RNA sequence: AAUUGAAGAGUUUGAUCAUGGCUCAGAUUGAACGCUGGCGGCAGGCCUAACACAUGCAAGUCGAACGGUAACAGGAAUUCGCUGACGAGUGGCGGACGGGUGAGUAAUGUCUGGGAAACUGCCUGAUGGAGGGGGAUAACUACUGGAAACGGUAGCUAAUACCGCAUAACGUCGCAAGACCAAAGAGGGGGCCUCUUGCCAUCGGAUGUGCCCAGAUGGGAUUAGCUAGUAGGUGGGGUAACGGCUCACCUAGGCGACGAUCCCUAGCUGGUCUGAGAGGAUGACCAGCCACACUGGAACUGAGACACGGUCCAGACUCCUACGGGAGGCAGCAGUGGGGAAUAUUGCACAAUGGGCGCAAGCCUGAUGCAGCCAUGCCGCGUGUAUGAAGAAGGCCUUCGGGUUGUAAAGUACUUUCAGCGGGGAGGAAGGGAGUAAAGUUAAUACCUUUGCUCAUUGACGUUACCCGCAGAAGAAGCACCGGCUAACUCCGUGCCAGCAGCCGCGGUAAUACGGAGGGUGCAAGCGUUAAUCGGAAUUACUGGGCGUAAAGCGCACGCAGGCGGUUUGUUAAGUCAGAUGUGAAAUCCCCGGGCUCAACCUGGGAACUGCAUCUGAUACUGGCAAGCUUGA
């Protein structure tokens, strides 16, 4: 198989480009609670098929720009 | 220089300079005729051009002045740009 | 790095025998022992708990001759080891050569035993040993030897110490002048004057 | 180049080797890939003077890696058991 | 077997309970200072000025690549490179390692775990090649410039230096057809052969390096907005390689309260100190990573550097000069000056381990192994043992009886570690060199290779460890404290003075608190003081605290983000749980052992590294999705 992360998509407004939330669930490591944290990757978007809100699915490629290194796999869910 | 081995190093590193730089020199010569052919939108040219380049990038980068990836990056650019004239 | 001053004085602090003198005379017979040394050594102590805890480390230390930092580094080992720790030290302060040479009668006192483990006089299954804190290991055999057979002093202390109480870990040869140590000293076969729960609550404060 | 030799350690007057495959440029007693074994110099009778891998050895010689004249000498006298 | 682990006290009041700060007992250190000081072992030693540096040394090697002959040594007769060899020169390889420092760096780095678009000397495997030519150049010779550094002109010469040509496919470009690219010899022996070694191409391995991503990694909001190659796209260029890496054009984006930007401080980690733990503090030595090399900038050569003992430019300093011009960079080792409370010798040796070059012998190696200096730390040992009442003298105290110092001393018996003297004497040595005989090779009993045997040899430490002998208790004890916390009390002196002090406090003419003394207590080759960290401090409280009156509920609301979410079924498997696999460097810590006479120290094997990722399962609880229910609204 292949790694793969999954985000929802809060920018879609770069040329093939898409900028995705990616929500982690982890516990605080002093005072133990669930803390939700977020990462925000660039993804290439070819097609330009995601629009701000679908629920997209990701993978990590080689560099395509200076911010970009991951890539859409496919939608899951769409907005 | 302070050492023996370091002052002859820096002759020797010079004249490996020189002979360098005229290959050098002699490489980018013959690369821009290609350029400058395909500028003109001469297919018959450009690929003559192409036809003396070809060695001598390939007889420089085994003796080491480029990397056999340059010179293979240098036929290939060129050829898909010929092929693009018609 | 050894305490060279007068003996009967330690025995007078702490209110009991030491056996800090070969034995041939009563304790009473030489000195005031039931009387504290100097001026005011008359007086009635008041002991505070911490000096109650203080005056237990300093009886053990004192009969066995250890200093300090010796002996709490013989603490650290046994709290160190599995079990009561109490009882670990007093194994480990029993294990030293010099004290169980002394044990073995071939010494009147633990400093004549000391000085006879100093000047290359035993042996441990062979080999001769002068350091006085080395550890005896069950089964090892503690041996005078031959260039030493002939002092005066260790048939003085052989005759001596039969007039005590014979440990029971041991197994001693006036003859050969050679003894075995068979296993560690229970906490039984050990005094029972001695409170080594005061120490070991001493080194936690 | 990939080598396998001693690294000096021990205390002073007594040392102990390590037997280390290790990338030949580094330090005596610096990084090192992969440990394969000691060697007592002055290790008492009855005790354990030189244990090798020579499983170990023989899969990085097949790679390429040269081995010191010292580790050279400990693979004999281990091999002549 | 490897989680045996947790102490309080003083001080606010006339007294009390609470609250609350302050102070103390502990452990620790790259320590410093004061007093004192016997030996050994193992370690440690510029924390400040990344200040400036005299002198010596820290990188060379190869004649088996080459022309050669300055030696000196032979062979030949002042002559001959003829040989062993070898100065200078060409060429190869090394000089990018090893060693130093922590200035910069707050993520560009580091740590953990992943990843794709790459190169990689020496080493290693495979398959093929290694044909035939050419033009130079140093050295050298002649003349010549300059004070020097450093050059100029002419002529000659060699190669594994350099360049064509040939050869050209599991290689490069291309859909294809096709087109195109390499190379070097040297050495030993032999009735040109043979062996050894090197050269070139391609494809692998191994090692090293470059690059990408996610999470982690200081403080400040009395820094809230930042950014135009900026964010993305297309095309060209560029790199070993992906990429705004770069350029042109298009789009108008990108980052930020999950803290951007700005400011201050800082090398990161394994670990270390402390702590019952959770934490807190910290990053010296040792090992991994990074960065830097007088200051600023740049590239060249090279497999690899934008290069500590290389090059070029600029700058500040130092120096030389004939005034035109030149030289230098200890944060390598040692050392000097300076700064500082404070940190060592201008040592020996390549014998061992390792590194460079070499077929090797060997040469080089301030790496390293050792020695010197310093109680800086840890650990071990000694400074005597037994006897000895006259309870002597002398001191101190005394109600004058005595008490104490005190078995202490003297005396009398003994031992002799260590130091001193003399004698013996391990181990760190593996090897390499000569011989041999056998086997492998070859046309060859030759050479070479391998494996045995034989013979002589290699230790800086070093007067080694260690053992034996001689002599005589002979050479060897100090420092702080004694009102309470806190173990240990008297006298004399002084009289709110002199002084002590961590705190409570002490000192005013009967001071157990100042100073001396006698006595005592605690540690002991050390003991005190100061600095600094954690502890005690549940006194930032996650474990583990508070808010009516002690400090503390916003004057009261509404409400976005955020946190939290009644009940039932199904589904999902993110959280959670179980198991597996990979990784979590070594050292350190811990457990069981082993070796130094013991210990410190060294070391074998385990455990641990409480994490991350992947895979396979579990489905109660939490979350998501779907459908409800009515008790909250
Ligand atoms: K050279
Ligand atoms: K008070
Ligand atoms: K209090
Ligand atoms: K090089
Ligand atoms: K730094
Ligand atoms: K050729
Ligand atoms: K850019
Ligand atoms: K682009
Ligand atoms: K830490
Ligand atoms: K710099
Ligand atoms: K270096
Ligand atoms: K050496
Ligand atoms: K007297
Ligand atoms: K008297
Ligand atoms: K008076
Ligand atoms: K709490
Ligand atoms: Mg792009
Ligand atoms: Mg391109
Ligand atoms: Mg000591
Ligand atoms: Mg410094
Ligand atoms: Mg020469
Ligand atoms: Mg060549
Ligand atoms: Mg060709
Ligand atoms: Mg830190
Ligand atoms: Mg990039
Ligand atoms: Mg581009
Ligand atoms: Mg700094
Ligand atoms: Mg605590
Ligand atoms: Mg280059
Ligand atoms: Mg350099
Ligand atoms: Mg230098
Ligand atoms: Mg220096
Ligand atoms: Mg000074
Ligand atoms: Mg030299
Ligand atoms: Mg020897
Ligand atoms: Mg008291
Ligand atoms: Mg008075
Ligand atoms: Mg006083
Ligand atoms: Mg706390
Ligand atoms: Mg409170
Ligand atoms: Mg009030
Ligand atoms: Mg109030
Ligand atoms: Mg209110
Ligand atoms: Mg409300
Ligand atoms: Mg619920
Ligand atoms: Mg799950
Ligand atoms: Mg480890
Ligand atoms: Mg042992
Ligand atoms: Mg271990
Ligand atoms: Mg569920
Ligand atoms: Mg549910």
């Amino acid at each position: 198989k292949i790694r793969t992360l999954q985000g929802r998509v809060v920018s879609d407004k770069m040329e093939k480009s898409i900028v995705v939330a990616i929500e982690r669930f982890v516990k605080h490591p002093i005072y133990g609670k669930f803390i939700k944290r977020t990462t925000k990757l660039h993804v290439h978007d070819e097609n330009n098929e995601c629009g701000i809100g679908d629920v997209v699915e990701i993978r990590e490629c080689r560099p395509l720009s200076k911010t970009k290194s991951w890539t859409l796999v496919r939608v899951v869910e769409k907005a | 220089a302070n050492i023996k081995s370091a002052k002859k190093r820096a002759i020797q590193s010079e004249k490996a300079r020189k002979h360098n730089a005229s290959r050098r020199s002699m490489m980018r010569t013959f690369i821009k005729k290609v350029y400058a052919a395909i500028e003109a939108g001469d297919k018959a040219a450009a690929q003559k051009a192409f036809n003396e380049m070809q060695p001598i990038v390939d007889r420089q980068a085994a003796k080491g002045l480029i990397h056999k990836n340059k010179a293979a990056r240098h036929k290939a650019n060129l050829t898909a740009q010929i092929n693009k004239l018609a | 790095a050894r305490y060279l001053g007068p003996k009967l004085k330690l025995s007078r602090r702490e209110g009991t025998d030491l056996f800090l003198k070969s034995g041939v005379r009563a304790i009473d017979t030489k000195c005031k022992i039931e009387q504290a040394p100097g001026q005011h050594g008359a007086r009635k102590p008041r002991l505070s708990d911490y000096g109650v805890q203080l005056r237990e480390k300093q009886k053990v230390r004192r009969i066995y001759g250890v200093l300090e930092r010796q002996f709490r580094n013989y603490y650290k080992e046994a709290a160190r080891l599995k079990g009561n720790t109490g009882e670990n030290l007093l194994a480990l302060l029993e294990g030293r050569l010099d004290n169980v040479v002394y044990r073995m009668g071939f010494g009147a006192t633990r400093a004549e035993a000391r000085q006879l483990v100093s000047h290359k006089a035993i042996m441990v299954n062979g080999r001769v040993v002068n350091i006085a804190s080395y550890q005896v290991s069950p089964n090892d055999v503690v041996s005078i030897r031959e260039k030493a057979k002939k002092q005066s002093r260790v048939k003085a202390a052989l005759e001596l110490a039969e007039q005590r109480e014979k440990p029971t870990w041991l197994e001693v040869d006036a003859g050969k002048m050679e003894g075995t140590f068979k296993r560690k000293p229970e906490r039984s076969d050990l005094s029972a004057d001695i409170n080594e729960h005061l120490i070991v609550e001493l080194y936690s404060k | 180049m990939v080598t396998i030799r001693l690294a000096r350690h021990g205390a002073k007057k007594r040392p102990f080797y390590q037997v280390v495959v290790a990338d030949s440029r580094n330090a005596r007693n610096g990084r090192f890939i992969e440990r394969v074994g000691f060697f007592n110099p002055i290790a008492s009778e009855k005790e354990e003077g030189t244990r090798l891998d020579l499983d170990r050895i023989a899969h990085w010689v097949g790679q390429g890696a040269t081995i010191s004249d010292r580790v050279a000498a400990l693979i004999k006298e281990v091999n002549k058991a």
